[PDB]
Order: C-alpha cells, then structure tokens, then sequence
C-alpha cells in the first residue's frame, strides 16, 4: 500500500494507491562426485575375499 | 505425471499512521479547532506594544 | 560489541500432508499452508473486520 | 445470496484501507503546510 | 426531527402513503405467494463523528453535474465576477491562423486573424482558457443602442479585473472578435457554453473554476454553507425579451437562448451578444430573428447564430431589474430566478 | 462531496483552516547549507532571435 | 508472457509483513505481475 | 476401456485401448414478465389511502 499526503489545490486531488505484485522462484542445484575404485568394488561385494 | 504451481506465502504492509502531534514540528503550531468555521467571515487578532 | 552470538538451529519444513496434497493432485495447485488460509476464510466469513 | 458473504469482506476491508489511507493524508497534510508556510515567513541568514 | 406539522411533514422529509405502501409490502404478510384459504473536545470530536454517522443511518432533490476546470486568468476573472454568472469556454487558439486561410471568401485578408490574435498574447502577457460573460459585453459594447449601460460594463472591467490594462485587452479582444467575422472564422464556432459560477479557487496566474454543466442553479453546494444560494445575473444591454415586444402576456414556461448577430461589411463590422428569453419553440425562433434582425440581413449569408441556454420552469417566469455594485460601479443588471440549465447546439442561417 | 465518475463514486474531503503568524518581527530563518547538482549545464549556447 | 494476477483470497491472510516502504513502481523489473490501483477497483471482487 | 480379441497372424497385434473425453457444460436461461400498473403502485405504497 502507499500512504498519502493531502494538498491544497489547484493540484488535482490524489487518491490512495495499492501496489500488487508477485515474484517467481528460480531453480538451481549442487554437484559432487564420489568415485570408487575398481578393486574396491570386488572387496565390498566380497568377490576377492 | 503430476504437476502443480504454488504460493509460498504472501506479505502485506501496514501503513504507518502518524499523529502530527507526535512530530517535533508540533511546537511551531498552536492548533485550536473550530467545529464551525466555514460560516465565519474574516477573523481578526489583536496586538498591543 | 559482542563475541558469541545466539543462532537458531533447525530449518523449516513444508510438507504436502493433508488437504493441501489433494489439491496438488486433483486441483493441480498448492498453497503453502492451506490448513490455515483454508481455516481463516471461514471465521472471517462470519465475525468482523 | 453463498460465496458472496465471502465477497463483502473482500470489499469491506477495501474501505478500511481507503478510510485510513485518506484520513492519514490530513495529518501528514498538516505537517506539509507548516513548512510551506514557514518557508515564506523566513528570510535567509545572510540577509 | 419530529415536529408538530404532522400532516404533510412526512412528505417533505423524503409521506403518509409510503408507510401504507410499506404496509402491504413489508408489514403484511407471509406472502410472496402463500397457500390456499476532555470537556469541550470529546464530546466535540464525538459529536463530529455523530455528525458523520447520522449521514450513514439514512442513504425531493434534483441532480447535478458539477464540472471543474483549471483555467488561466488572463481574459476572464472569477474573482471580480460574483457567483451566478455565465461562463463561455473556448477552443484551442492555434487553429485560428490556419482556418482563416481557407474559409475566407476571395477578396478578404487571411492574415488579419494571425496578427490580431498575436497582439492579444502580447497584450495578456503584459491553452484552452475561459472568457466570462461580463467581460464579453464591454467588447461588443460599441454596437449596442442605449449605450449608457454598455459603457457601465466597460467601467468596472478596467478597474477590477486581474490584469494590467484589461481595457487594452478589451480593444484587442474586440479587435480579435472583429477579426473573426472578417476572416470568416465566426465567433459562434468558438464559444462553448460552460456552466454558471458556483465557486472558484484561484492562485497565481490561474484559477480552479467550478460550475454546473447541467441542472438547476439555486440549490448548489456553493462551498460556503453560510450562503448556499446563487442567482443568475445578466447586464441589461444583452437581455432581450420577446414576450412584451409582441404583447404575449400569456403565462407558461420560458426558455433561454444565446443569440449572436453578425454584420459583414468592408471594415465596418460589429459584434453583439444577446441573451433572449422567450416562450417559443426552437423551431419557431428563426422567424423572430427575421423580424428583429432582418435589418442586418439586408446589409449582409449567415446573419444570426443562436444556441439554447436553459429553461425557466415556472408557469409565470420571474424577472428583476437591479443595479448591483461590481466593485465601485453600479451596472443595470437583469436578475433571472430559478434557472434550470440545459445546454444545446448552434445554428447557421446562410 | 459525492460526485460519481467512471462508474465509480468519488468522495472528496476538505478541511477548511486558517493561519495567522502571531510573531511580530522575524520569527524564522532559512539558511542554505550545501549544494547538490547544479541543474543547468553551464554551457555555451548562443541565442537566436 | 504469462503474468497471472495474484490471489486475493490467499493474500487476505498474509504469512508475514513487509518492512521497508518505498515507491514500488520506481523499479518494476524485479516482479512479474505488477498492478497499481487507485483507492479501489472492480476486478478485486 | 475397450476390450480386445486375440487373433492369429500374420496380423500385427492389437493392444488394450483406452478412451478419455471431457465435455463442456452449456448454459441457458428462462424469462417471464410480471408487470404492474400505476394505480396498483399508489395503493400498495399507501399514497392513495
């Protein structure tokens, strides 16, 4: 909303003004990389035990 | 498929309401209200020195 | 002026559980907290301003 | 009428905002004039 | 507020059959369709809100349309002229030097209006503005017969209007008017009826003029609730009856008309503004303009151009003849009473 | 003052007032402190008649 | 462009107030649906 | 939901089908006129009583 201040003429009279608006989100992400090693696959699975 | 839009919530204002008698400037004035003025013609004030 | 500050811990959480879900599926929209806006559009419809 | 009852509220506030925002223009309106008045009583220091 | 004039007192507050009309509607019955068979202020601010709240408890009178228009004060002066005068609006002035080049008959000076109006912008500085009615009378005063009161209009204008040497504007704006008829851009095609004066708010160089574009005159919110009255005043050089001049003594509603007269001669051109009161139909008016103003018809091929002004709704229309004081000069002024404003258009009679 | 336009309805409000300056002699001073942007570029623009 | 007007029934019950007050129209381009009203308007209802 | 019928080749196979329509409500009104008379207004109003 916006306030007013009255005035004398001959200024044309001013009326209350209401501002409406909406905003829109913007989308993002993050990234990281975990990589294992080959043999580490064997051991965890148990294949090399 | 499932899609939607959304409102993540809304925000208003509050017009600050100001009594003139709050401001420092109220010192300059001496404010006495006529309930009836527009009837009145020229008023006068008197000084002696 | 100071060294140790007090800080909130937890994040906030917006989950669609409740009637706010159905509208996401059926109506195709969502409102942040509809369990309230939905409410106060009832009492307001009765009481006062 | 069932909706309309919801609608008055949406209209009736829109008086409250306007009723306040208008009457406000007088208090702020006064403090305006005092300046525009006191600026015309006042000569500058240098003079 | 519950008086003891209890017979017709309910009728003026809007009646006795209105409670009877609300008796079969609101009092009875189960129909629609039924079955068979803080000493001074507060309460002063509290009675101020009570003076607001009584207006919200409830809601005869005719309707208005007030018009406001912020207008520079060179030619017209709402300050000197009291509430209840005619106002005449104008067009835009820069179309004047081009339209004189085309509508002029061959053998006339097209570059007369471009220089006569150019010496009024250089005389009013010593933009669709406004010209009031009493200012316009003294400009055409050199073509009215009694001429004693045509000079009385000229007396209070040079001494009371805001502006240095308005009488120099008078001999320039009438020279502008005498440049209108010669360059064939006629003054009736420029003057537009604006409402009667109810209030005006002035400032440096300009004023916010308020008027009544449609409605009655006598009950307007003037702005001052001490004097919420305003009567129409016209100087006696422009007021022309037609009921006494034709022995028409029959009563009835009376109409008001603006009338212009033209006089097309080689450098002998006159202007006159008349305000005619009659009981005649507007279709039955040009025959009367043939009767009085067939004199300039022989010398002239438009010779008259009229427009409606408003209606006196009385069965006996009421006139008065006083001499109001415009500052320090008394001018014989015809007072019209109870005028309902309804405007109209113009007319040519070539 | 209720004057309807545009299908709407206008309410213009007015509060008549009066001011007397009851000081004798100068009661107020206005001093000029600083200078912001000089508006007119100080240029050389000759005049044409 | 798809600037859907905001939802008055929801905004009738705000989540939290704004704080600073400024002429908003001065900078528009931050927003999407932007509307001025003089004291009241018919479509609000 | 339409049904199938299985068939032998060499006719390429048909698969279960589905159908979805919506329809749009269409809108009408009705009218009848009640009109009164002047004297009937006076009597009901209570004016001619």
């Amino acid at each position: 909303h916006q306030p007013l201040i009255a005035r004398d003429g001959p200024h044309p009279v001013e009326q209350p003004v209401h501002n409406y608006m909406t905003k829109v989100i913007d989308r993002r992400a993050l990234n990281a990389a975990f990589s294992l090693a080959t043999e580490a696959i064997a051991l965890l699975t148990g294949e090399a035990l | 498929d499932v899609e939607f839009d959304a409102l993540l919530g809304s925000y208003c204002n509050t017009l600050s309401l100001v009594r003139f008698l709050e401001l420092g400037l109220s010192v300059a004035c001496v404010c006495t209200k006529f309930p009836e003025l527009a009837y009145m013609n020229e008023g006068r004030v008197q000084f002696e020195v | 002026e100071d060294t140790e500050a007090d800080v909130p811990v937890t994040y906030g959480e917006m989950v669609l559980n409740g009637a706010n879900l159905v509208t996401a599926l059926v109506m195709g929209k969502a409102v942040r907290s509809l369990d309230d806006v939905g409410r106060h559009l009832l009492e307001m419809q009765e009481e006062q301003l | 009428d069932g909706i309309s009852l919801h609608r008055q509220l949406r209209a009736i506030q829109q008086l409250a905002r306007n009723v306040q925002a208008v009457l406000g223009a007088f208090e702020r309106g006064t403090a305006d004039q005092m300046l525009h008045v006191l600026l015309e009583k006042a000569p500058p220091l240098a003079l | 507020t519950k008086p003891l004039p209890t017979a017709p007192m309910a009728w003026a507050e809007s009646s006795p059959r209105e409670l009877a009309g609300h008796a079969p509607l609101r009092r009875v019955l189960r129909p629609p369709i039924a079955r068979r068979d803080t000493r001074a202020t507060r309460d002063d601010t509290e009675q101020a809100v009570d003076k607001i709240l009584r207006g919200a408890r409830r809601a005869g009178a005719p309707r208005y349309h007030l018009t406001r228009q912020v207008t520079l004060t060179d030619l017209c002066q709402p300050n000197a002229e009291r509430a209840g005068a005619l106002l005449l609006a104008l067009r835009h002035p820069t179309d004047l030097p081009h339209l004189a080049r085309h509508r002029a008959p061959p053998g006339r000076q097209t570059e007369r209006l471009a220089e006569a109006w150019g010496q009024l912008l250089e005389a009013s500085a010593l933009r669709a503005g406004l010209v009031s009615f009493n200012f316009l009378v003294a400009a055409c005063a050199a073509a009215y017969d009694a001429r004693d009161a045509a000079e009385a209009v000229r007396a209070h204008i040079t001494t009371n209007y805001g502006g240095t040497r308005a009488g120099a504007r008078l001999d320039r704006f009438s020279e502008c008017l005498r440049a209108m008829v010669h360059t064939h851009v006629f003054p009736h095609e420029v003057m537009r009826f604006f409402g009667g004066l109810v209030s005006w708010v002035t400032q440096d160089e300009l004023a916010s003029v308020t008027a009544v574009c449609s409605g009655p005159q006598e009950a307007t919110h003037t702005g001052h609730p001490g004097r919420p009255r305003s009567a129409v005043t016209i100087p006696a050089c422009a007021f022309v009856d037609l009921d006494a001049e034709l022995c028409l003594g029959g009563p009835g509603a009376a109409f008001l008309y603006l009338v212009f007269t033209y006089r097309q001669c080689r450098d002998q051109e006159l202007c006159c503004v008349y305000v005619v009161k009659s009981q005649l139909p507007p279709r039955g008016l040009e025959a009367a303009l043939e009767r009085l103003f067939g004199r300039l018809r022989i010398t002239n091929c438009t010779y008259a151009a009229f427009a409606e002004l408003g209606v006196m709704p009385d069965d006996s229309p009421r006139c008065l003849h006083r001499t109001e004081r415009f500052g320090a000069v008394g001018v014989p002024v015809v007072i019209l009473e109870g005028v309902v404003w309804r405007p109209g258009g113009w007319r040519a009679c070539a | 003052a209720r004057h309807e336009t545009g299908g709407g309805v206008n309410f213009t409000l007015t509060q008549p007032r009066g001011n007397v300056d009851l000081g004798v002699g100068y009661t107020a001073v206005a001093a000029t402190a600083t200078v912001r942007n000089p508006v007119t570029d100080m240029g050389n623009l000759p005049q044409n008649f | 462009r798809d600037p859907p007007g905001y939802r008055y029934a929801a905004a009738m019950v705000p989540t939290g107030s704004i704080l600073s007050t400024i002429e908003v129209a001065s900078h528009r381009r931050l927003f999407d649906f932007f509307a001025r009203v003089r004291s009241d308007e018919n479509s609000l209802y």
